[PDB]
């Protein structure tokens, strides 16, 4: 039995990347609610099978099955959306983007899914101080590079939104304020120094933070960052706050998030395992909309875990729910 | 036309492209600047991961668009 | 220390081990937890078949390393 807990998931052939992600998504009740609304035949197998699994993985009352078979979802993926081989290891983050995009594609075939946010992208030429049109880009996750004394999530966020200077950037303005040269006459296209900066625009109800543990060495080889990145149960994003997705559009603690799951990669740059720390399903009569109890889940194996253990882990994907506005 | 790629250190580089360029082409240009083999690159634009065989034009990727470069960390 | 053993038949096992533990010891622990006889067990790490007389440290098997169990 799994009395105070949740079902595990069969590993269907190196599919820890799917099981860990499912356990994480199951701890995001807003995403589940969205999918429920959404799911209310091959073309919709992905969303239906995902819905069935998340529902079975988010039930306060224990279900009939200790371990679930995610075969309908894997099948829908491999056959219809993401043509991966049967026994190859994959990146849970890459699966995450496959799912959000596939679900949005089922949708446009209506509110956006709750992981969806927007970044603001500002840039200006240092030579003429002309500001470029603002880009408002969708995001489904924030992929943070880890800076190089311990590293904190806040330092990663800060690095993400910090301004930078970029050289040899085309500026049409400075190109036209340029005198031509008598050679015929040639007008050299002016490339200048720009300041650029990303800021958090619209914040999602469900937040997926992706810590980039896989990078590239100076010697030209992949390397995995193993070091702890210090993160907290509660994350305030107030600090980190036209063209939209490429299309010209129109434009005319408050942001407090509570951690609900931590997906962890165990292994090196080439392979390994994924496990998930997650909250227990919400109870009907809790004093909070969330359970204070945590679980550790490795495919079929489920156990209780302490928040200490959670916070001390090597986070790869972090999942949060936005807490109701003040 | 010029677009931006946010690299693995969070530093943003420029790329010189055509709307007709394929994602494979773009990945080749990124390899030219960063030394990362195209088959190890994942490119994301406006939260969508770009796929080989499509063009920038297919994705409405315009001048000064920002692509995000991430690698693929496997676990099974 | 903890390591993982992925099987091909849908269970992923957790093991409590020491770097000094031999492969024979690990197979013994797998037998104790899953009832699988050591003579049926084949362990794989980084595409390498582990041999009984050796230890985990010999193969550079670290905390939370993943082994694959395949049966003959
Ligand atoms: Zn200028």
């Amino acid at each position: 039995s799994h009395m105070g807990m949740v079902p595990g998931l069969l590993n269907l052939g190196n599919t820890a990347f799917m099981n860990s992600l499912l356990q994480g998504l199951a701890a995001c009740p807003s995403f589940i609610r969205w999918l429920e609304d959404f799911t209310s035949e091959r073309e919709t197998q992905l969303s239906r099978s995902l819905m069935q699994l998340l529902k079975a993985l988010s039930s306060h009352v224990p279900g009939e099955d200790d371990v679930l078979d995610a075969g309908g979802l894997l099948e829908a993926l491999r056959l219809y959306r993401w043509h991966i081989s049967s026994f190859e290891e994959q990146d849970a983050h890459e699966l995450f983007h496959v799912l959000t995009s596939s679900l949005e594609e089922e949708q446009e075939r209506r509110t956006r899914h709750p992981f969806h946010g927007r970044l603001t992208s500002y840039m200006a030429c240092k030579r003429c101080e002309q500001q470029s049109p603002v880009h408002y880009d969708s995001f489904d996750s924030l992929s943070l590079s880890i800076p190089s004394r311990p590293v904190t999530l806040d330092q990663c966020l800060q690095h993400f939104i910090s301004s930078e200077t970029i050289k040899e950037v085309e500026c049409e303005n400075c190109t036209k304020q340029q005198a031509g040269e008598l050679v015929g006459e040639v007008l050299e296209s002016q490339r200048t120094t720009f300041v650029k900066q990303l800021k958090l625009g619209k914040l999602p109800q469900c937040l997926c933070i992706h810590l980039q543990r896989l990078t590239w060495s100076k010697e030209g080889s992949p390397i995995k960052r193993q070091e702890h990145v210090q993160f907290t149960e509660y994350l305030s994003l107030d600090r980190y706050k036209a063209i939209a997705n490429g299309v010209d559009s129109e434009h005319c603690s408050e942001y407090l998030f509570r951690l609900t799951a931590v997906l962890v990669h165990h292994g090196d740059m080439h392979s390994g395992h994924f496990i998930t720390y997650r909250r227990c399903p919400a109870a009907p009569r809790g004093t909070s909309p969330f359970s204070s109890q945590w679980l550790w889940v490795s495919d079929d194996s489920v156990r209780k875990a302490s928040l200490q253990e959670v916070l001390s882990s090597s986070a790869y994907l972090l999942f949060y729910e936005r807490m109701q506005r003040p | 036309m010029q677009i931006f790629v946010r690299t693995l250190t969070g530093k943003t580089i420029t790329l010189e492209v055509e709307p007709s360029d394929t994602i494979e082409n773009v990945k080749a240009k990124i390899q030219d600047k960063e030394g990362i083999p195209p088959d190890q690159q994942r490119l994301i634009f406006a939260g969508k991961q770009l796929e080989d065989g499509r063009t920038l034009s297919d994705y409405n990727i315009q001048k000064e668009s920002t692509l995000h470069l991430v690698l693929r960390l496997r676990g099974g």
